[PDB]
């Protein structure tokens, strides 16, 4: 029953079969490996199979602090009373902190470069080393926590380590909430869906269920359509950083050695700010770096991320496209002509019907990313409904939402309203010219770039006790 | 479940005092629609050869990817209104919300 090396369909394996005339896998007895998600009730003949969320659903920066207590303690520096998160003891990035290394028995990062001998990083979430751009964001927030704990210690010298850790952790979580709901989500949903699904915050409502819904784990994978086929690294003039300024994505997965030995997080953060995202188009859905070569370096065969999304929605028992359209209050097309009208594209409607027979059977990710995008948004109506509905429950059903009374003082809320992702980059990196707000829209140097001194900073004066 | 607190727990337990595991880690997802399985309760569509879904054969996930998702890389359209930071924040944010474990 080894899903990694075998093609036998026996629990817990659900391998993806290979179609005839596949462009890459000529052997039809081969497969793309797949392990079914752990069931919430293993072995049951009574319960309808459901899956598990290993993380806190709240937007609480659990990807920095961890979602389980032993890990949360292990991520802390408990050698002193400074409330810091532990940092790498072997390497620094031009004098700045790096994430500590993990101690995995099976480490995939070590495989990406034998001589480098750079293991996976240890962070609040286990996927921190999946791509260096993601590692750079984790490293940025680790530095921001320590920067806040350091400033809070000089402001309140009697605060012990626990107090410093908890107060800096609270600020980091609020920053993630503000960047997400003020800057990020309006650019995902577009203005009209933003007003519909995320109206003005009123107060904490203890009857709003804050759990992640099973469908969101698949729907939020719309972001796979934004992925560029390279990791772009730029110098301090936002010019290509030679000799490898555009590394194919299939050579950066688990490549923690690139962060440590190829220039740290600054060239990566610059590449993220000054390179456009890929645009999702109906005939340009997702790149072959993830469709043919996902984790190619460390697996026996390259994976197909879009196909894994579809097999995963099947594994999770997710209903098809029309059921979700109906759930959202959206019309459900039954014919290829009706599907053509929804998509403003009869050619794509015919290709979808040739695969699925009926729009009732279109896998949720596939149907969701096929819809024309909402004005000033990057999802169509179906994904905007699922995503918008999820983020409203995470906001209204969170007792520690940054605007909920009792979480912060009014003065602290006013100070927090001045934070931004470009400011976090300024404060924790060697980069002094960053994207202007909104960082998620700004993408061209020098047109959309400003110096760090023009941005407001977080004033911690109202945290003095 | 304490009556008075100041900071979040690490697991998310006690955020909702009436149902204290809601939003907490290592708990089953909530469902917005009932699940759809081949046998009604556990086997995924595509598990058994020849078993149709709602009157139609199940398409291989790799066949749908080959026929609908595949496109020539050089055709990629850069988004004039979004940076690659828009993609990266989405993945970082997703890693604050959900991780579905496998055996
Ligand atoms: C605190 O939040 C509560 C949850 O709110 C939801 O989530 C937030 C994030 C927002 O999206 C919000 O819009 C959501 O509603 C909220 O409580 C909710 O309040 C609504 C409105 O009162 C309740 O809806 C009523 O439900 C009953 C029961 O049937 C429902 O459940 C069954 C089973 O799932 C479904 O099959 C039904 O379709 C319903 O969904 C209905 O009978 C009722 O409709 C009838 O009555 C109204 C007049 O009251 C008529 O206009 C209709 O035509 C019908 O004749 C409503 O649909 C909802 O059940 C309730 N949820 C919970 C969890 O309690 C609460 O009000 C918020 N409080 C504050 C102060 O903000
Ligand atoms: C905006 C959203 C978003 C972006 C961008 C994104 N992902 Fe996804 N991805 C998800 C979510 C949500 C899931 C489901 C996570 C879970 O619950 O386990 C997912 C799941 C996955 C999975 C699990 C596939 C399976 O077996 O079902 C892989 C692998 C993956 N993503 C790789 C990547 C990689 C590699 C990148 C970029 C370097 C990436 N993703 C970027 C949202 C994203
Ligand atoms: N639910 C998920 C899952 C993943 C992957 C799953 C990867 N599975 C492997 C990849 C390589 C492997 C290995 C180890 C040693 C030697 C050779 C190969 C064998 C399978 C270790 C883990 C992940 C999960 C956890 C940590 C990082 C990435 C995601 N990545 N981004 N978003 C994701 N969402
Ligand atoms: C803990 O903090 C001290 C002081 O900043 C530092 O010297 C030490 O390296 C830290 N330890 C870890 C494991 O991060
Ligand atoms: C491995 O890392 C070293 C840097 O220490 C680099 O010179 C070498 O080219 C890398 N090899 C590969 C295959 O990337
Ligand atoms: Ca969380
Ligand atoms: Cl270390
Ligand atoms: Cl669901």
């Amino acid at each position: 029953v080894n899903c990694e090396t075998s093609c036998v369909q026996q629990p817990p394996c659900f391998p993806l079969k290979i179609p005839p005339n596949d462009p890459r896998i000529k052997n039809q007895a081969d497969c793309i490996p797949f392990f079914r998600s752990c069931p919430a009730c293993p072995g049951s003949n009574i319960t309808i199979r459901n899956q598990i969320n290993a993380l806190t659903s709240f937007v609480d920066a659990s990807m920095v602090y961890g979602s389980e207590e032993p890990l949360a303690r292990n991520l802390r520096n408990m050698s002193n009373q400074l409330g810091l998160l532990a940092v790498n003891q072997r390497f620094q990035d031009n004098g700045r902190a790096l994430l500590p290394f993990d101690n995995l028995h099976d480490d995939p990062c070590l495989l990406t470069n034998r001589s480098a001998r750079i293991p996976c990083f240890l962070a609040g979430d286990t996927r921190s080393s999946e791509m260096p751009e993601l590692t750079s964001m984790h490293t940025l927030l680790l530095r921001e926590h320590n920067r806040l704990a350091t400033e809070l210690k000089s402001l309140n010298p009697r605060w012990d380590g626990e107090r410093l850790y908890q107060e800096a952790r609270k600020i980091v979580g609020a920053m993630v909430q503000i960047i997400t709901y003020r800057d990020y989500l309006p650019l995902v949903l577009g203005p009209t869906a933003m007003r519909k699904y995320l109206p003005t915050y009123r107060s904490y409502n203890d009857s709003v269920d804050p759990r992640i819904a099973n469908v969101f784990t698949n729907a939020f994978r719309y972001g796979h359509t934004l992925i560029q086929p390279f990791m772009f690294r730029l110098d301090n003039r936002y010019q290509p950083m030679e000799p490898n300024p555009r590394v194919p994505l299939s050579r950066v997965f688990f490549a923690s050695w690139r962060v440590v030995l190829e220039g740290g997080i600054d060239p990566i953060l610059r590449g993220l700010m000054a390179t456009p995202a890929k645009l999702n188009r109906q005939n340009q859905i997702a790149v072959d770096e993830i469709r043919e070569r996902l984790f190619e370096q460390v697996m026996r065969i390259g994976l197909d991320l879009p196909a894994l999304n579809m097999q995963r929605s099947r594994d999770h028992g997710l209903p098809g496209y029309n059921a979700w359209r109906r759930f959202c209050g959206l019309p459900q097309p039954e014919t290829v002509g009706q599907l053509g009208t929804v998509l403003r594209n009869l050619k794509l409607a015919r290709k979808l019907m040739e695969q699925y027979g009926t729009p009732n059977n279109i896998d949720i990710w596939m149907g969701g990313v096929s819809e024309p995008l909402k004005r000033k948004g990057r999802v169509g109506p179906l994904l905007a409904c699922i995503i918008g509905t999820q983020f409203r429950k995470l906001r209204d059903g969170d007792r520690f939402w940054w605007e909920n009374e009792g979480v912060f003082s009014m003065q602290q809320r006013q100070a927090l309203a001045q934070i931004s992702l470009p400011r976090i980059i300024c404060d924790n990196t060697g980069i002094t010219t960053v994207s202007k707000n909104n960082i998620f829209m700004s993408n061209s140097y020098p047109r959309d770039f400003v110096n760090c001194s023009t941005l407001p900073a977080l004033n911690l004066a109202s945290w003095r006790e | 479940c304490p009556e008075q607190d100041k900071y979040r727990t690490i697991t998310g337990m006690c955020n909702n005092r009436r149902s204290p595991t809601l939003g907490a880690s290592n708990r089953a997802f909530v469902r917005w629609l009932p699940a759809e399985y081949e046998d009604g309760f556990s086997l995924p569509y595509g598990w058994t050869p020849g078993v149709k879904r709602n009157g139609f054969p199940v398409a291989l996930a790799r066949a749908v990817s080959n026929e609908i998702v595949r496109f020539p890389t050089d055709q990629l359209t850069p988004d004039q209104e979004r940076s690659l930071m828009f993609m990266q924040w989405g993945q970082l944010l997703d890693h604050d919300l959900d991780f579905t474990p496998e055996p």
